RNA sequence: AGUGGAGCCUGCGGCUUAAUUUGCACCCGGCCCGGACACGGACAGGAUUGACAGAUUGAUAGCUCUUUCUCGAUUCCGUGGGUGGUGGUGCAUGGCCGUUGUUGGCUGGUUAAUUCCGAUGAACGAGACUCUGGCAUGCUAUUCUUAGAGGGACAAGUGGCGUUCAGCCACCCGAGAUUGAGCUAACAGGUCUGUGAUGCCCUGUCCGGGGCUGCACGCGCGCUACACUGACUGGCUCAGCGUGUCCUACGCCGGCAGGCGCGGGUAACCCGUUGAACCCCAUUCGUGAUGGGGAUCGGGGAUUGCAAUUAUUCCCC
């Protein structure tokens, strides 16, 4: 839902952006292998915003 | 190891016993945050934990209610796991060597007024109000009081038709008689008026640090409760707060004379409490006696 | 101890061939297992001798008509060759 | 949720509620609740107090029961008449149960026994089963055996599905009967054996099994009566290969022969060769179960009824006269 | 003995057909839905949602055709050789089943019935795979050290427990009645929401009615006959393999199919001593497309099914 609703490409409020980047702050030192879909969500995020 | 609740919580040690269960500590194995456990046996005399779950999910959102974590059934038990909370008011009463001051009891009075406002705006009564029943927060909640133990709670008003539970006499004393009302002692149907009469009773318990009917002994439990009742009518209102401000006295007089279907003005009570608080020249700095004895160490 | 399939099979066929020349105790049975069978393994030789001894101590306790007709049948087979 | 609690009527009422006021027991509870028993027909309130009365009534207030048995008999009798006129089940069932308890613990008593007895033929199973079990508990816990035996005889002679019901009564109550009433009951039972209905035959063979299995004394059953009923039972032997009634017929004839040998051994050994010949003939049936049953029955009779008396009988030759000749015949 | 001849049925071809599905699949009508991305249009002046009533319809239906009331941004129109996603498909891939002993332990209605439905735990032990040691005053260059071979132990013997046979226990003798080494594993049966911007190929449902061989013909299976070694009527007298909660005894009514009632059978128990047909014994028939043969039709009755028309099946003329 992260990936597809970033693919909606709407006018993102910046508190929402702070919350999303705060989640990515939440992923600093975890070792568990997050999938290719994680990098797909990041790809859509850096492609849109 | 020996027992895992929820599939991701590891159980610890007992911290206390509830009205309808036992209270344990637990640690989440996924993220490490610490939770509190209410466990009850699936075959007992009072299967009321699902009603407690309903009352906790009703009371969500507002201040003074711990947020719901999980509920389930575990191989002989039903367990409802909640956010961790700190000690109750009686633990701080024991830690402070049995002495409370004016500023601290007005902080506690404002907090329990807010709690009673929240619970009667959420259409339910408590009927077991006691200093053990009101817990204290943890972390940034260290200045916020919390209300628990909906086991003896019941519905007192309807959302649609604005109707109360019909009045009927001969009701058994569900809560404790140290802070039970005269109407609760007689068997009159408990309402919000009896609730803040119990608030006044725990208030004078915090102020005087002793009760004249505390530790009374009689032939039986019913005789004890009855004797406490007629000595409660035998006790005048003003003599209970001698040497004290009359705010508590006329608060007790106001909450005593309330009717059944009336809606009390809680804004009036909060206004009077904050007027007394500012005329004794104190500020809301949250410096409690337990807090200052922590910094004194 | 248990006994394998090949021991009891070889024992049954060796009874059916040469019941006449056998004995009753472990000595005579291991002797005739030496001088009748190749049996390169001494361990399997001891096993086959023990189980044919068990077969002997089982079968002369039965009726003599079956053992008798086995004797003239084996004698007929031997005289035929 | 509230039946499984310890405080409920499941456990604690059976233990501590019987101690009424600290002493067990007082019928002042019942002496106060006549007012609910009279002029009130509210459901689930009469039934609950009847349930508690049934539960508490077993804790032996026996001299008080003997004293106010007249008051209880009249009260529960008017309850019986009113509830029979009204037609309820639960109140009637537990008032049957508590009258059964009262009659077990203790001229008018014959009337109360008749009132308890008359509700067996009541078509509701809950009423009928409770009445049957109550009558069985009263008789086995007797001067009232003649009356209930005559009632069962008249109830059979009056009548078809209730026939099996007081046949169940006869099955559960034949050992506690006097000898003449046993004879009359067996005559009526063979009278309903004149019919070809299967269920009545199987149930009354079960009644014979319960009669002879208990090993009754000489007062209940005599040796001559046993010989006569043994000779009468030879006339049916269903065909050869029915295997549901033939099993029961062999079993009851085995038990009757065992009881006859136990009463008078020489007559039993004298009557044995006919039964052994019929069993040998019945061994030609194609069913394996009847063959195993006949073998087991003859083995049981040989081990228990034939073996210990052979020192008394002695050696038998080809010219024996007494029971030795009977042994030679069944050989 | 036939088939190939004749009538009828059926199978492939072929022919007719809307279809006569094919190596309910077919036909005739009516519903329902059916990308985003890009760019250009309409949209609060209003995008769009819901709807009673009447109608079309084979029938009804805001799923359509009339007349306006309401929901309001939850939007809807067009063009792409650009992808594609509720797609199908294989590989590596992590978890999880099954797979290759022993002893315990009742409120309710309902029935003949402790009948029926309905609420309502424990322990104990666990390689039968391969090799092999203790004792040799024996053979070998040899009783004290050697290292090749040959012996010795096989549950062999005894007494109890034992399905009286598999096995168990204890014990004598014996050096040895079991002391040491090596060996968990395996999933071609798989399962389960995970991992590769993993290779590939693309971007239907329910309802009504019909047809499922309709028949000039070619090639084959079959059934009934062309009669006298036979057809008809009556009489007489004999099976077996199976199957059965639809097989059926028996009573009554009708001429028959059939109808009503009352019993048995979860079965070597009842149909059922399975009263079968050919066959046997008497009557009529007389070489006649005839009392052989029955196709195809006309009328009526009965039965199974929601429904028998294009003849479901049976009976009578």
């Amino acid at each position: 839902f992260l990936r597809l609703l970033l693919d909606k490409k709407y006018a993102l409020p910046y508190r929402v952006l702070d919350a999303l980047v705060f989640h990515f702050l939440g992923f600093r030192t975890e070792k568990r292998e997050l999938p290719v879909l994680w990098h797909q969500c990041l790809l859509t995020l850096v492609q849109r915003y | 190891a020996e027992f895992i609740v929820g599939g991701k919580y590891k159980l610890g040690r007992k911290i206390g016993s509830g009205s309808f269960g036992d209270i344990y500590l637990a640690t989440n194995i996924t993220n490490g945050e610490e939770v509190a456990v209410k466990l009850e046996s699936q075959k007992a005399r009072h299967p009321q934990l699902h009603y407690e779950s309903k009352l906790y999910k009703i009371l969500q959102g507002g201040v003074g209610i711990p947020h719901i974590r999980w509920y389930g059934q575990e191989k002989d038990y039903n367990v409802l796991v909640m956010d961790l909370l700190g000690p109750s008011l009686e633990d701080l009463f024991n830690f402070c060597s049995r002495r409370f001051t004016m500023k601290t009891v007005l902080m506690l009075a404002d907090q329990m007024i807010s709690r009673i406002e929240y619970v009667h705006t959420k259409n339910f009564i408590h009927r077991d109000i006691k200093p053990d029943n009101f817990l204290m927060g943890i972390g940034r909640h260290c200045n916020k009081l919390f209300l628990i133990d909906f086991g003896l709670a019941k519905k007192y008003r309807d959302n649609r038709t604005r109707q109360h539970i019909p009045y009927r006499e001969d009701k058994n004393l569900t809560g404790t008689a140290r802070y039970a009302s005269i109407n609760a002692h007689l068997g009159i149907e408990q309402s919000r008026r009896d609730d803040m009469e119990s608030l006044g009773y725990v208030l004078m318990y915090f102020n005087r640090t002793s009760l004249p009917w505390q530790g009374l002994k009689a032939a039986t439990k019913k005789q004890k409760y009855e004797k406490i009742s007629e000595k409660k009518m035998s006790t005048p209102v003003e003599v209970l707060c001698k040497g004290f401000p009359a705010e508590f006295a006329m608060y007790l007089n106001y909450c005593r004379g309330l009717r059944f279907e009336e809606a009390p003005d809680y804004m009036y009570l909060r206004q009077l409490f904050r007027i007394l608080f500012r005329t004794l020249n104190h500020q809301y700095d949250y410096t409690f006696d337990w807090t200052m004895l922590k910094q004194k160490a | 101890r248990v006994r394998t399939k090949t021991v009891k099979k070889a024992a049954r066929v060796i009874i059916e061939k040469y019941y006449t020349r056998l004995g009753n105790d472990f000595h005579t049975n291991k002797r005739v297992c030496e001088e009748i069978a190749i049996i390169p393994s001494k361990k399997l030789r001891n096993k086959i001798a023990g189980y044919v001894t068990h077969l002997m101590k089982r079968i002369q306790r039965g009726p003599v008509r079956g053992i008798s007709i086995k004797l003239q049948e084996e004698e007929r087979e031997r005289r035929d060759n | 949720a509230a039946h499984k609690e310890i405080c409920a009527v499941l456990a604690a009422v059976t233990e501590v509620i019987r101690s009424q006021g600290g002493k067990e027991t007082e019928t002042e509870y019942f002496a106060a609740l006549m007012t609910t028993m009279e002029a009130v027909e509210s459901p689930e309130s009469l039934a609950a107090v009847a349930y508690l009365l049934n539960l508490v009534l077993k804790r032996v207030p026996s001299p008080v029961l003997i004293k106010k048995f007249s008051d209880t008999s009249k009260a529960f009798m008017d309850i019986m008449s009113a509830q029979a006129s009204s037609g309820s089940t639960s109140v009637l069932r537990w008032v049957l149960s508590c009258l059964a308890t009262l009659l077990r613990k203790q001229p008018v008593t014959l009337q109360v026994y008749h009132g308890l007895l008359s509700f067996t033929v009541h078509p509701k199973p809950k009423i009928r089963k409770a009445a049957q079990h109550g009558v069985c508990s009263v008789l086995k816990g007797h001067p009232a055996a003649i009356s209930t035996a005559k009632f069962c005889i008249q109830e059979i002679e009056k009548s078809a599905t209730t026939t099996l019901h007081m046949l169940t009564l006869l099955k559960d109550l034949l050992p506690c009967f006097p000898e003449g009433l046993v004879k009359s009951c067996s005559e009526t039972l063979l009278r309903v054996m004149t019919l070809s209905h299967v269920l009545v035959t199987a149930c009354a063979m079960q009644a014979f099994h319960s009669l002879f299995h208990a090993r009754p004394g000489l007062s209940t059953l005599s040796a001559e009566l046993n010989a006569q009923i043994i000779t009468a039972l030879y006339d049916y032997v269903p065909s050869e290969n029915d295997l549901q009634p033939l099993l029961a017929w062999l079993k009851v004839m085995e038990k009757a022969h065992i009881n006859l040998v136990r009463l008078q051994w020489d007559l039993g050994l004298g009557h044995l060769p006919r039964f052994f010949g019929t069993a040998v003939t019945c061994l030609l049936s194609p069913h394996s179960q009847v063959l195993t049953a006949a073998t087991q029955s003859l083995k049981e009779i040989l081990k228990e009824c034939v073996a210990p008396h052979m020192a008394d009988i002695g050696s038998v030759t080809s010219s024996a006269s007494g029971p030795a000749q009977s042994v030679a015949k069944m050989f």
